[PDB]
């Protein structure tokens, strides 16, 4: 009934992640999704007290309890997954980011986009592969005009002009989206990038007239 | 105020639907609604003498609420 | 740097397209939240474009990519990132809002705008309209001339002034007029009590329905009224 006895009794469990793991997981699963906010406070206190023990197990217990207490989906569940992705943003392994974005991918609200794209920007360091995979997969899936624009701006900062011209070309396809922007122009901007190619870089006097044309 | 001037009427109206019409508000003691002799038809403006003045001032307040032949009826003191 | 990616700009609209047409079917999140369009005071006719707001930013961006160069009303529209009142209806058409600035005379008119005493102007007409002179109303349940009632019982320098109609000295009720020119021959005979602050153009649309004998060419109705408070 009253989940207050489940929160206090879940906090009174001694030992490591056992009674609170199974007792708190089954207790929150057998109750209504109401006190689950206090279960997230107890997940932050338990994650702070267990932060001194290894890495994985506390994050998997707190993330598993927060995801299990959220039932299917919710508004705050991708926010908590984005918080665990923020604390796990500096790791050294791609498993925390893969499971992070995988857990934040359950629904599709405006949230978790700023978690996913800068994750591909940080992973894009030292290799083009995650920028091309996550950029090409992000711009060609779901729906957004601005997703390919931000991914094109992040791809233009690299040393390769391909992904930038590939995103500008994919947005230059129009077809079922002539004015994909209204006042925002993804064409004249790419033409300004061609003007950046017209800068004193290639002196062969060939690609200049081709870029102007 | 005992009398009122009434404009904007249609000749199918006569002294009778004025009688009946304004006594709906309060009794018209003396009715005057000209009959023009020359072409035998009414221009549609009226003069009304009441019992005393109170009748006619209430008449100023309420009175401009009569619409004769879909059209507007002027009532003012005199 | 800005977060104003909610208000979308729609162009190439038709003469029939309005805030309503865009709402039930606009570019981004137009029909939702709030909508802005070029509306007159008497004409009340939209041009061809407008601005629609979306509850969120993502929804707006998706509406542009789509509505962009879409087909509406057999046309190609463009989408991209961007005191009392009386509402007047002339014939079957909204004309716009007149706003007026307004002690006993002002309080009477204020209460007749709000209906707080149980009766007032809403749904009544301007029954006598004379071009270059005045528009008279306030015969709420009368539609004649000096008909109606005050909140207390039964009883001019230029255009856009409010003044009390009457049937002689000390006979103010609910009937009033809005001046359409300097009407100084009424000075000392009618009590001026307010002025139009917005919507002089809507008053000019009322005047356009006048005749020399005062008979309105089309019905002019106070569709709604109230106070800013």
């Amino acid at each position: 009934f009253s989940v207050k006895c489940w929160l206090r009794y879940i906090e009174f469990k001694q030992g490591a992640p056992k009674p609170r793991l199974n007792q708190l997981y089954e207790r929150a699963l057998k109750l209504l999704p109401c006190s689950y906010k206090l279960w997230y406070r107890y997940l932050k206190a338990r994650r702070a007290q267990v932060k001194h023990r290894c890495v994985t197990d506390p994050a998997y217990e707190d993330v598993n309890n927060c995801h299990e207490r959220a039932f299917v989906f919710m508004h705050k569940m991708p926010r908590l997954w984005l918080d665990y992705c923020q604390f796990l943003m500096d790791q050294g392994r791609v498993t925390h980011t893969r499971r992070t974005f995988d857990r934040a991918l359950r629904a599709l609200p405006i949230t978790q986009h700023s978690r996913i794209w800068p994750l591909y920007l940080r992973f894009l360091r030292s290799h083009p592969l995650p920028e091309t995979a996550v950029r090409g997969y992000r711009r060609f899936l779901k729906l957004s005009p601005e997703s390919a624009e931000e991914y094109i701006e992040y791809l233009k900062s690299s040393d390769r002009l391909d992904e930038a011209a590939q995103r500008l070309a994919t947005v230059v396809n129009d077809e079922r989206f002539v004015s994909k922007a209204g006042k925002s122009n993804y064409q004249l901007w790419h033409e300004l990038c061609d003007l950046i190619s017209q800068n004193p870089d290639k002196v062969q006097s060939l690609n200049v007239d081709a870029i102007i044309r | 105020d005992a009398t009122v001037y009434v404009g904007g009427l249609d000749e199918k109206v006569s002294e009778p639907l004025l009688w009946e019409l304004f006594l709906q508000a309060g009794p018209v003691v003396n009715t005057h609604m000209p009959k023009d002799r020359v072409t035998g038809q009414h221009q549609g403006y009226g003069f009304v003498e009441f019992l005393s003045e109170e009748d006619a001032d209430y008449a100023i307040k309420i009175m401009n609420m009569i619409k004769l032949y879909g059209k507007p009826i002027r009532v003012n003191k005199a | 740097m800005a977060t104003t990616k909610r208000v979308l700009y729609v162009g190439g609209l038709a003469e029939e397209v309005d805030d309503k047409v865009l709402h039930a079917a606009f570019i981004p999140f137009g029909d939702i939240t709030d909508i802005q369009i070029p509306l007159d005071y008497e004409t009340e006719k939209h041009r061809g474009f407008a601005f629609v707001e979306f509850e969120l930013a993502e929804d707006a961006a998706a509406a542009i990519d789509n509505m962009n160069e879409s087909e509406l009303f057999g046309r190609t529209i463009r989408v991209n990132l961007a005191q009392v009142y009386m509402d007047i209806k002339i014939g079957n058409k909204p004309a716009g809002r007149i706003q007026m600035l307004l002690p006993m005379t002002a309080e009477n008119f204020r209460c007749l705008c709000t209906h707080e005493k149980g009766f007032g102007f809403k749904g009544s007409s301007f029954h006598r309209i004379i071009p270059q002179f005045m528009c008279q109303g306030g015969d709420f349940t009368n539609h004649n001339g000096t008909g109606g009632k005050s909140i207390y019982g039964k009883k001019h320098t230029g255009p856009g002034l409010l003044s009390m109609a009457n049937s002689g000295p000390n006979t103010n009720g609910s009937q009033f007029f809005l001046t359409c020119d300097k009407t100084d021959w009424l000075d000392g005979k009618h009590v001026v009590f307010g002025e139009v602050t917005e919507g002089l153009d809507v008053l000019r649309q009322i005047e356009a329905q006048g005749s020399k004998d005062g008979k309105p060419k089309q019905k002019v109705i106070i569709a709604d009224c109230g106070e800013y408070v």
